[PDB]
């Protein structure tokens, strides 16, 4: 494969490893969420114009909206999380060990 | 929350579990699985405390990941077939990113630390709702791909789940931790004859969901959440604990109980793939789970723990509400050996 | 496996028509009226046999067949077709709307001197057929053999011998 | 499987060396995923904490398999028995005499003793009669 | 589909995207439409463990054509190879191939 | 490419006026000069003084807002149909459904700035 | 200007480990939107005009803008710096170091086998020969969701209103 | 297995090749064990109900009994579907491949030599 392919899946490899390896802010996490889901659409949008899969032109544009739908939901409870706490620190979420 | 907002909540959550076992595309798959977590998250949300919000968040956490790395899968496939359509996956890689991702989802065990917490963090109504319907979406792409995965892979998470579950379940004197460990197990169960025949999948799926669906409703009709809250309930309905300790006998697999089925038959169909060993195991690890179901019907039903004086007054009161199907679910848990030849009817 | 075949470069040769893209656009109406002939004929060829190689000689013809039209306008009005197609090739866009005046005594030119009528609007854009002597290609696609289907089902539905013989059951 | 490629291609009962440096490396790398695993959900309190924890598990695991390897390829060069389960039961009887001795237990030892032979018995009796533990589906 | 409701109720809800050699706006052709469409009529109606070795060719040659890896690999060997007689001042690239 | 050639000349212009705006005036500076401006006294950091869950909540409506409205962007080439009856039918669909996302914040509280 | 695709995606993976690997979530939020317009630029590249402005317009300047608006409420009494940390320069660093040595692997080698083989001959290379006619195709192609995608039309909108009462459910706070 | 059979309409819990086995018979044991079914269904229900669990709502336990036998002759009739249809693909594939399913030479045990184990 091209090395522009090499390169996003790349990132996305690198997205993902940031966000399964935590830090204290949630935040940082949620981005590392939005930088899988902007390699998944660059990946998806060369495929697709490559091979002239016009149809699926399109797709790009449905996944970009339904990730935002989830970048909301987890910015709202990010919200709430902090109006708990005052912080968005993942170790405070922790009272469900017992 | 608003009771025609929380119906469109939950008719929501079901949509796109249909959407997921309807659509022969994986956009439109992924699509499903977006909308059912997007309306899932409230209803984890309805009461409202630092638990549930935790809950939510985890589980929030655990699902949009996972379907990151199945829309990666879907897009590695893609690249390498150009097909969309949900079949065999056309690359090895891209079928491991959807087995994690999808075993993520269901929460088996590598990826089981999620259903501990957010079972026990959401109340009895939410994690009836997550034990039992969140499972339906992500098995049923697993059958649909299922001649493609990696036995091995799919194997040992199937193993793991049964020993954590069996373990896990050990140290609980929570009833919601007890449920999710009772169901990472029989996750465990149902993904090990996934390789093999996937209507013994759906067999055991609709077994587990019946004894969900009874011990959730058996808990709610209890109000009890913790082990020694159940132990009072002897001296206000026995009933309903002589009934739930049928129900955590067929759970046990104790035959002649419904919950013996699945066993019997996973390890039948294993046994004809040259699989002995891998049941045996199986077969003496669900004991684990069977001690901890002892456990809990010897606190319950079989001796009676001291109750208080404020119980009393419970003795004069009825229940507002009623739950519905309780009486046919308790039924179909304990009493449908007999007709196991009927499961040709799943094929 | 296998060589692509290719054809050499001579085979490739041909008198090329060197007129610029607003020369061609001016000409373009009457162009379709006049050469639709061996256009048709090699398009029919390109769409039945998917290869540029099998099409060359017809290419050739059309080739031919714009040239000599192109020497049928030089000879009459050569000077109105000038100044139509300069002016058409003044806008960016290569409008027709912005030359009608120079479009109109192009068309009064090739009806009185050549007899050319500039078809209407939709007939140049019209499905047409092409008498062609070419055999139609047997496999355009040089497919292979398709596997054997599986066999179908026949036969009556009997009763389960024994019924499901699962383990101790009788029905 | 390269890792246990190499374990399993050298015939039974030769080139002891060569088995225990498998086993060795066997043991070596279950003894860095446990640690992974156990430094994951079990952090330590500094790096240095976490790196001592690495090596003693993976120094403990190294160790029960190069006694593996050395007892059941010697028992089986010794006594010329390289297809007896008894090679690998005296071996993973001594793997659990090590493990017990890497928890200072005797307690520990003896039962890892009981237990580790019979289930490298067990392996070695798979081996020879062709039990599969993942089993391809065919029916 | 688990649920083929849309062959059931003769609805396209989604088959329309699932391939590229399905019908396209303004027929506008897919870059492997011949390919795809080759290896669909192999594969047709004799199941999937069939297909998989009885339309093998089909396959590769798609999959050529999606992800042009042997092409690339014959394109950077002559570029390769070229440059290494490049070096040794051995071929001189011709007046159509530097302008 | 021009539109490169554009972009690197604009931002390296905005740049160097930068370069000269922020380097070319004498300067001299103390310590109570550039103490942060309160209209005459000193200004208090608090703790986390952008709060209120309104803020918030007109970003997360704006974006899903926003996302309809890339939905909608195709539509001057999605009147090039033949099949216009389809398309006038999904379009105004996508509308009503913005419209009733609209109506259901407005009647649920949602857009007001409440006490 | 002959390699202008490559540059872009190495930026692009760049920026990836500048914002994964965490700093103040600022400074990740402006990673990630140089992320963002170097693969808009990226997908500019192959075609993609309205799919790149897509990127620009909801991407950089809706969900995020939304984020770092967030963030900018949500944050630490001091937010943070990207120095603070010694475990945000080791991250970058590895990951700058991991992208250094595979893309000289691959163009010095172009047979790399790191889970997927691929071959850094070039990327105009793939580009196929022909002409699109007095269209854009990929217009054409999204511009079908109104007539070919009825039933995602559907989906997408009944998924976005539900976003928009899920929020209201949440956010309440009771 | 079973689910890309040729012919086999989606969502269709008997198709029309079902109609030519014989219906199973109203008082078959797995109907009547479907009746039992229902009838204790009806029995528990008083019982959680708090109703006396033998006497309560005639019409009630009635009604769970009727409506598990509506159920169980159904389920019968597609059980005993599914075994026909693997019962005919069997022979259809033993039938279309008899090199993989040869005619084993019979032998009697007066020609077959056993083996004699004493126990002793
Ligand atoms: C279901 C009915 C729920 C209900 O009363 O909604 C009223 C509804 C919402 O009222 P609300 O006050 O907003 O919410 C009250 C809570 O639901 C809490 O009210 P509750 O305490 O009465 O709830 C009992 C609880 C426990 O559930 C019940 O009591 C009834 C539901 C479970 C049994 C029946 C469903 C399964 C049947 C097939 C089983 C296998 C065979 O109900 C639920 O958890 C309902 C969840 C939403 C419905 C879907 C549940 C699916 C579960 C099974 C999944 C797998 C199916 C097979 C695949 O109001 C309406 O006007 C409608
Ligand atoms: C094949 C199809 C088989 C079924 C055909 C249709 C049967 C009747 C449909 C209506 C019905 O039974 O609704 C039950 C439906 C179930 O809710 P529930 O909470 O179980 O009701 C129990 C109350 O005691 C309900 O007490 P209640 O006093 O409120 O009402 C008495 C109730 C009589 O309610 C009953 O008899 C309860 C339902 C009994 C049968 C439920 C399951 C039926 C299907 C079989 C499931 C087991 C399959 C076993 C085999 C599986 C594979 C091995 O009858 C009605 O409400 C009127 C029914 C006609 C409309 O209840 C109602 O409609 C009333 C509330
Ligand atoms: C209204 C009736 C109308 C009428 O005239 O009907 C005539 C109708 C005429 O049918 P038929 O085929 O002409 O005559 C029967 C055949 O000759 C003989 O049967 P078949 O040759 O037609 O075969 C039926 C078939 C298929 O049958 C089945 O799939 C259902 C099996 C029972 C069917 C018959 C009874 C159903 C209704 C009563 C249910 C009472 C449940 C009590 C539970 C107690 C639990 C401790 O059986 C099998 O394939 C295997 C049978 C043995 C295995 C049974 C299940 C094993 C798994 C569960 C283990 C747990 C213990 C055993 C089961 C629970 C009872 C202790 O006969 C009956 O309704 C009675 C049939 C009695 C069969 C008994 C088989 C032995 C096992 C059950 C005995 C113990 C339970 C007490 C049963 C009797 C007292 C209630
Ligand atoms: C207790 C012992 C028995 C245990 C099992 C009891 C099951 C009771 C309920 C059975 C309901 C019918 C089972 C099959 C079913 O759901 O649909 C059959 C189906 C309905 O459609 P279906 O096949 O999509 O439904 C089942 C789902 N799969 C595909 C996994 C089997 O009947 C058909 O004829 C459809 C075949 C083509 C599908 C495309
Ligand atoms: C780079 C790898 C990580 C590193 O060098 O240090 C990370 C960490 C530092 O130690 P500590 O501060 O205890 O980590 C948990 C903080 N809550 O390290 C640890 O926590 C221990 C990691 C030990 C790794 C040993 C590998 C051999
Ligand atoms: C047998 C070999 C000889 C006995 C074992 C070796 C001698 C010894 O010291 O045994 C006792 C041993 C002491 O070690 P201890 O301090 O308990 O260990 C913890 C240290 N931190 O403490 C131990 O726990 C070691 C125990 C070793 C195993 C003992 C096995 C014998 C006992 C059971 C025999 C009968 C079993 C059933 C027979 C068939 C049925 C009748
Ligand atoms: C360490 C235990 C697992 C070892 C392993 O790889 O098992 C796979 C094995 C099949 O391969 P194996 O026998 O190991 O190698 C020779 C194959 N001719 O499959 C086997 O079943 C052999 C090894 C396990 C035998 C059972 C051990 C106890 C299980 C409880
Ligand atoms: C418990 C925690 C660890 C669980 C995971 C162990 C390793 C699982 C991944 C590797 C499995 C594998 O490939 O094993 C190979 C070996 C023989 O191969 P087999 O299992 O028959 O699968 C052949 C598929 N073509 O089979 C084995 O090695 C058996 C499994 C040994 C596990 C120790
Ligand atoms: C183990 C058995 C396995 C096979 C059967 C499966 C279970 C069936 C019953 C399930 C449980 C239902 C009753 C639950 C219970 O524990 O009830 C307690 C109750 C005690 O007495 P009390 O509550 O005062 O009675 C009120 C008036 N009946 O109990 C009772 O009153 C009675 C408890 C037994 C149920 C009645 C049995 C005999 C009924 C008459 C014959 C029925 C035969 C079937 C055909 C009926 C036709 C009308």
């Amino acid at each position: 494969m091209p090395l522009v392919y090499m390169n996003i899946i790349m990132a996305f490899a690198i997205a993902l490893a940031g966000l399964l390896m935590y830090r204290s802010h949630l935040m940082s996490s949620l981005l590392c969420l939005e930088g899988m889901m902007l390699s998944l659409f660059i990946m998806s949008t060369l495929i697709i114009l490559n091979t002239h899969f016009t149809l699926a032109n399109m797709m790009p544009i449905i996944l970009l909206v339904f990730a935002a739908c989830e970048a909301a939901l987890g910015l709202s409870l990010l919200v709430m999380v902090s109006n708990t706490y005052g912080t968005d620190y993942v170790q405070n979420l922790n009272l469900l060990q017992c | 929350m608003n009771p025609i907002i929380y119906t469109t909540l939950i008719m929501t959550v079901m949509s796109g579990t249909m959407l997921v076992m309807i659509s022969s595309h994986w956009l439109l798959i992924w699509i499903g699985f977006e909308m059912n977590l997007l309306a899932m998250i409230p209803v984890l949300m309805k009461n409202f405390n630092p638990r549930a919000t935790e809950a939510a968040t985890k589980y929030f956490l655990t699902q949009a990941t996972a379907s990151m790395m199945l829309m990666m899968a879907i897009i590695i496939n893609l690249l390498y077939s150009g097909q969309w359509t949900i079949t065999k996956m056309f690359n090895p890689v891209a079928m491991t990113m959807m087995t994690m991702a999808l075993a993520m989802k269901l929460g088996l065990s590598p990826f089981h630390f999620w259903v501990p917490e957010v079972t026990q963090g959401i109340s009895l109504q939410a994690g009836l709702l997550l034990l039992t319907w969140q499972k339906l979406a992500p098995l049923s792409v697993l059958c649909q791909i299922s001649q493609s995965i990696n036995p091995n892979l799919m194997l040992t998470m199937a193993m793991l789940s049964i020993l954590i579950g069996g373990w896990g379940g050990l140290n609980q004197t929570q009833l919601r931790k007890i449920m999710a460990y009772s169901s990472i197990a029989h996750m465990g169960w149902m993904t090990a004859v996934l390789p093999y025949n996937t209507t013994m999948t759906i067999l055991n799926l609709l077994i587990y969901i019946t004894m969900t669906l009874a011990m959730f409703m058996l808990l709610i009709h209890s109000s009890a959440t913790t082990t020694l809250s159940l132990s009072h309930t002897w001296n206000k309905m026995p009933v309903i604990t002589s009934l739930m300790m049928v129900t955590l006998l067929s759970m046990g697999g104790l035959p002649p109980l419904s919950g013996f089925m699945p066993k019997w038959m996973i390890i039948q169909e294993m046994t004809k793939n040259e699989s002995i060993i891998m049941p045996t195991l199986m077969a003496m690890t669900a004991l684990l789970n069977l001690y901890f179901y002892m456990r809990l019907a010897y606190s319950s039903s079989l001796t009676m723990f001291p109750s208080t004086n404020n119980m009393k007054m419970k003795w004069q009161f009825e229940h507002t509400k009623q739950m519905k199907l309780l009486p046919t679910m308790i039924v179909l848990s304990t009493l449908v050996l007999p007709m196991t030849p009927a499961l040709s009817s799943l094929n | 496996p296998g060589i692509v075949e290719l054809p050499t470069l001579e085979d490739l040769k041909v008198q090329e028509v060197k007129v610029s893209s607003s020369v061609l656009k001016a000409a373009a109406h009457h162009y379709g009226a006049q050469c639709d002939k061996p256009n048709k004929e090699f398009m029919l060829c390109r769409w039945e046999e998917k290869d540029p190689r099998r099409c060359l000689e017809e290419g050739k013809l059309v080739n031919q067949c714009a040239l000599d039209f192109f020497r049928q306008i030089k000879r009459h009005c050569a000077e109105p077709f000038t100044e139509y197609w300069t002016c058409i090739d003044y806008s960016g866009l290569q409008l027709f709307r912005h030359c009608r005046k120079q479009q109109a005594k192009f068309d009064e030119c090739v009806l009185d001197k050549l007899g050319w009528v500039r078809p209407d609007l939709g007939e140049l854009s019209k499905v047409t057929k092409v008498k062609t002597d070419r055999p139609l290609p047997e496999n355009p696609y040089h497919s292979r053999a398709r596997p054997e289907p599986n066999p179908e089902a026949e036969g009556d539905l009997k009763p389960a011998k024994h019924g499901s013989r699962l383990f101790f059951w009788t029905m | 499987k390269t890792l246990l490629h190499k374990y399993s291609d050298i015939p039974e009962g030769t080139e002891c060396h060569r088995k225990a440096y498998a086993s060795t490396s066997i043991g070596g790398a279950t003894g860095l995923i446990v640690s992974a695993y156990s430094i994951a959900l079990k952090p330590p309190a500094s790096f240095l904490e976490g790196v001592a924890r690495t090596g003693r598990y993976t120094f403990t695991s190294a160790a029960i398999g190069a006694i593996f390897g050395l007892t059941s390829c010697i028992s089986a060069q010794v006594r010329e028995k390289p297809d007896d389960p008894l090679n690998y039961f005296i071996g993973g009887c001594a793997g659990g005499l090590t493990l017990g001795a890497r928890t200072r237990s005797y307690g520990i030892g003896a039962a890892a003793c009981a237990y580790m032979g019979l289930t490298a018995a067990l392996v070695k009796m798979g081996q020879l009669e062709g039990w599969q533990v993942f089993a391809e589906p065919k029916v | 589909p688990f649920f083929d409701v849309q062959k059931r109720l003769g609805l396209d809800l989604d088959r329309w995207m699932t391939i590229q050699s399905a019908e396209q706006p303004h027929k506008i052709p897919g870059r492997c439409h011949a390919f795809e469409k080759e290896w669909i009529e192999c594969a047709h109606g004799i199941g999937g463990i069939r297909a998989e070795k009885e339309c093998k060719i089909e396959f590769d040659d798609f999959v050529e054509c999606l992800l042009r890896q042997k092409t690339m690999k014959r394109l950077s060997a002559i570029k390769r190879q070229r440059d290494k007689l490049i070096k040794e001042g051995k071929y001189t690239p011709p007046p159509h191939h530097l302008g | 490419m021009n539109i490169m050639l554009t972009l690197l000349t604009n931002v390296t212009l905005a740049s160097l006026l930068v370069l000269i705006a922020f380097w070319l005036p004498q300067l001299n500076a103390y310590s109570e000069k550039t103490s942060p401006y309160e209209c005459g006294f000193d200004p208090m950091g608090s703790a986390r003084l952008p709060f209120s869950m309104k803020f918030f909540l007109v970003a997360i409506t704006f974006l899903l807002f926003d996302l309809e409205i890339a939905l909608l962007l195709p539509l001057p080439w999605a009147s090039q149909t033949n099949n216009l009856k389809t398309m006038l039918t999904m379009a105004l669909f996508l509308l009503i459904l913005l419209a009733a996302s609209l109506a259901y914040e407005w009647t649920q509280k949602g857009l007001e700035w409440a006490e | 200007t002959m390699y202008i695709a490559f540059i872009l995606s190495t930026i692009f993976v760049i920026g990836f480990v500048g914002f994964s690997s965490k700093p103040s979530p600022i400074y990740g939020g402006l990673g990630l939107i140089v992320s963002g317009g170097v693969g808009c630029g990226i997908v500019l590249n192959f075609g993609g005009s309205f799919l790149g402005l897509m990127v620009f317009l909801i991407y950089l300047g809706g969900m995020l803008v939304v984020f770092g608006y967030t963030t900018a409420m949500a944050t630490e009494m001091y937010p943070e710096v990207w120095v603070s940390n010694k475990t945000v320069f080791g991250a970058f660093v590895s990951g700058l170091m991991m992208e250094f040595c595979m893309v000289y692997y691959a163009l010095k080698e172009e047979e790399v086998e790191i889970i997927f083989k691929f071959n850094g001959l070039g990327d105009w290379v793939i580009y196929d020969t022909g002409d699109s006619g007095f269209f854009s195709e990929e217009a054409m192609g999204i511009a079908a969701l109104y007539s070919y995608g009825t039933w995602l039309v559907i989906v997408t909108g009944w998924s976005l209103l539900i976003g928009v009462v899920v929020i209201m459910e949440i956010t309440r706070g009771n | 297995m079973m689910s890309g059979r040729p012919g086999r309409v989606p969502l269709q819990f008997l198709p029309n090749e079902a109609r030519s086995l014989p219906p199973p018979k109203l008082t078959d044991p797995r109907l009547v064990y479907m009746g039992f079914l229902g009838y204790c269904s009806g029995l528990i229900d008083n019982a959680i109900r708090r109703r006396p669990v033998v006497s309560a709502g005639l019409h009630r336990q009635l009604l769970y009994v009727t409506s598990f036998v509506f159920f169980g002759y159904y389920l019968l009739k597609r059980q005993d579907y599914m075994y026909a249809l693997r019962d005919h693909d069997m022979f259809a594939y033993v039938k279309s491949h008899p090199e993989d399913f040869p005619e084993k030479d019979k032998k009697t045990y007066g020609e077959i030599l056993e083996e004699f184990h004493p126990v002793r």
